[PDB]
């Protein structure tokens, strides 16, 4: 009924939802391959009302003229793809990645997701999946009796057998990377989905053009500062106090109209 | 300068439009039609800029220039 | 009355009598956004287009006159009594001193 | 009719017009190169009667606010993309119809086809085109962006980040989504390099952030409404003597 | 919209312009020649009123009359050029000057500004160049086959080569001193502008005319102290304190006249 | 929302480096041929709202304006190329370089 105060509830929206991803970022800390979200806003119209630049007098203009602006709104939340510190948890199956490359794996609808963590196990068939049961792409079968399983800088999965002093070759291990990384859909379950924002997935091996290098026994945990995340709450919580105040205080206006 | 805001209020431009006579000889004159073709509120008195008229060939067969009378 | 209305033809006219001004009576280009100047400069905007195109179109004709020089007529506009329409002419000289 | 009412309306708005630019200037404070706004009351026209010397008001109306163009902190976003300007210098962005904004946003994206865009998405002048094989985008202080490829030993220059300078600052029209538009008042988008003819430096992995003081607002919070309430008790007491009148 | 809530804005506003010279002075602990800085606060205007010293009953005058004063502006910044302490590094690029001299340094752009930071670094032609990669003057080059550089304390150079057992001067590092250290314009990065403000730049080598001594293997840290910065918090925040509760009087004020 | 915050922001980001080079320098004791890293910090921005030397009269100006300034920043994360204390494992196949030259 005022626009003081529309302003001031787009205002406290937007502290809201920066609240909210700082706590979806601070909720993600144990997670293996996760990378913390920053949102970025951006001011909504501006009321013309005099047109700067209009002619004040026949010889002059008018310098900078009455604009009168609307509240906030976020844009979007961009994420901050980089490697994440690395972690030794001595197992042949986990893998982490070094560089710039996404795993993929097929989700059961027949389509294809993308995800950087690396937790792997086997099912009862014999298939590298991830913790979720997805089946990881390119397939690698581990047959029954394996000793021990070595992955490789660049991706290669083998197996070594009781009595053979060669190790049999039962996968390749490859990497897709994307022209715009940050434009994929994440589904949750630490996937990412191709979206027509993020380009195209280009497979490539890990050690080549950009993909980056595959170490065994590492995961990759998340990226998130934490001391940055606190002090970003104290400012959220300080911003959400002063909308809050510049609401009562339209409150306290109205109120005087009221009693008129 | 290739770089500068050029915000002209007097100047429209137009496409001449005329007919070439049967068996017509150099120094003659003929009729021409001057229509607006974008944006242009009027063309009350305006005067018309050396304008050479093509043919099909892509020729110059005529040259326009002149003083444009608008009915009102 | 200031409450000037632009219509569809773009014409400005004020209580359905149309505004007077330096070049007669004002027509306004359709569809613009219009701001009058201190001294009646009327800058018209296209929708659209970048703020660099606001170009004046015209001037209001703003004129000096005190209430001993007008005479109210029947249909509520004011208008020179005839001593003052001998004395400063049937048409007002438009006074440049006047601010909008 | 002819009283104080109107005078205390204009005054009212006036106080509605000063808080609507606070509450602006303070939802807009998480925004990244963001310039506060004030506005400017200047009186109305004053009726002067004769003698056989004295001029009544008529009350207050805003005229113009001005955009404060102070060059705001810089804060870290690790982020390869997003670079800063030192200095007074606009990015110049071309918007899907044909004309080009101004932005001081520097929080950029490479969007699916190579290409530097805005968080909106709108492509930004002079056009880069990023490689897909890039390994580590670098710009420069003076805005070259230079891509370090794989095996080569050397970076592979791109392209260079111009900064448009406006002789007034001012003037420009806030369009919205953190863009200005050239206008009469702020004519002539001087093209340059960063560093040169008073153009700003880019700092790379920062952004700039709102100018947007906070005691400034919350006190003169306090003052537009303590105003407000002074203009609704003048309204309130012209209503009394009117009403004093009318019963006669 | 009151004269008291006027001039308890400019008090809030001052005691925040200190905490911002508390925190750029707390935020550069860890600058190499870093230099803190203290603000100066002047009075505000005074308005008349009864003027003091005007004749009052004829042969007797009005001593001190109503001066009623405005708030606070801060007059200006000026920076603490004090020897900062000398930390080892063992360095043979370090170097730090342990008197009142400045370095100077070429902007690509034509200028040249002066820095007292003296962690030197090699560019890929030899030259002597700053750790944001600005160009030293007078112009340090120093041979593709260095075995040793050694920096005198009177700024002369000196590269061992191998196959000569006497080393080669390669050039000759000056100080630049001024009248006033203080006008210098700080343009970040450890920069210096000359002001009008600050006199002319005095070349003198180190030893002569004032200029300092240049020790290799040594950083000069910044001069912050550090305690000090704590209590002048405790005072910036009981201060900005008792200013709002001014403004708060004031608005109490304000309000019971409103509402009568 | 205060520049007083944004200023102890930053601050806390380069002593969060310093206590990241500082970790890493610890986490690489043991190794062989390792050059331990040291931060670089420089001045960012300087709002000059008075600018120093300004012409404030015909005959007088003002010496050392109000120059508030910002946080901080790190410059780069520079390696200490030093020789290490060489060390003799007594096998045939290890190496130790003198001077300062590498391996390909």
């Amino acid at each position: 009924m005022i626009s003081s105060l529309w302003i001031a509830k787009t205002g406290l929206d937007a502290q809201q939802t920066n609240m909210d991803v700082i706590a979806n970022n601070l909720a993600n800390v144990s997670t293996n391959g996760f990378k913390r979200q920053r949102a970025v806003f951006e001011d909504l119209l501006y009321q013309t009302i005099r047109q700067p630049g209009a002619q004040s007098s026949e010889q002059t203009t008018l310098p900078s003229g009455l604009q009168i602006g609307t509240g906030v709104r976020p844009v979007a939340t961009e994420r901050l793809h980089s490697q994440g510190n690395l972690s030794q948890t001595n197992n042949s199956k986990d893998v982490a990645i070094k560089g710039q490359g996404f795993f993929q794996v097929m989700l059961p609808d027949g389509t294809s997701a993308y995800t950087r963590d690396g937790s792997f196990q086997v099912d009862q068939n014999g298939q590298l999946v991830t913790a979720g049961g997805f089946q990881v792409q390119p397939a690698i079968t581990i047959p029954a009796n394996a000793l021990s399983i070595t992955i490789g800088r660049d991706g290669v999965v083998s197996v070594t057998q009781q009595g053979q002093a060669a190790p049999v070759q039962v996968g390749q291990l490859n990497l897709t990377t994307f022209m715009n990384d940050t434009g994929l859909e994440s589904i949750g379950e630490n996937l990412y989905i191709e979206t027509q924002s993020s380009g195209a997935p280009n497979e490539s091996t890990p050690g080549l053009n950009g993909a980056g290098l595959l170490y065994q026994g590492y995961v990759e945990t998340s990226n998130v500062n934490v001391a940055e995340e606190l002090v970003n709450m104290i400012q959220v919580q300080r911003a959400y106090e002063i909308n809050s105040k510049a609401v009562s205080t339209t409150d306290q206006m109205l109120q005087k109209l009221t009693q008129l | 300068p290739t770089g500068t805001n050029m915000q002209l209020k007097n100047v429209a431009a137009v496409m001449v439009t005329a007919s070439y006579p049967p068996f017509a000889r150099q120094g003659q004159t003929i009729d021409v039609v001057v229509s607006s073709m974008g944006n242009a509120k009027s063309l009350r008195g305006g005067t018309l800029l050396m304008t050479p008229l093509k043919g099909v060939d892509s020729q110059v067969y005529a040259l326009a220039q002149g003083n444009i009378l608008v009915g009102g | 009355n200031g409450n000037i209305q632009v219509g569809p033809t773009g014409q400005l006219t004020i209580q359905g009598h149309p505004v007077i001004g330096e070049g007669g009576p004002i027509t306004v280009p359709e569809g613009s956004e219009i701001t009058i100047a201190a001294d009646g400069t009327i800058s018209a905007l296209n929708p659209g287009d970048p703020p660099n195109t606001v170009a004046p179109v015209g001037r209001l004709k703003l004129v000096k006159a005190e209430g001993n020089e007008v005479q109210r007529s029947d249909d509520g506009l004011f208008r020179l009594t005839a001593e003052a329409q001998a004395e400063r002419g049937a048409v007002l000289a438009a006074d440049p001193s006047i601010r909008i």
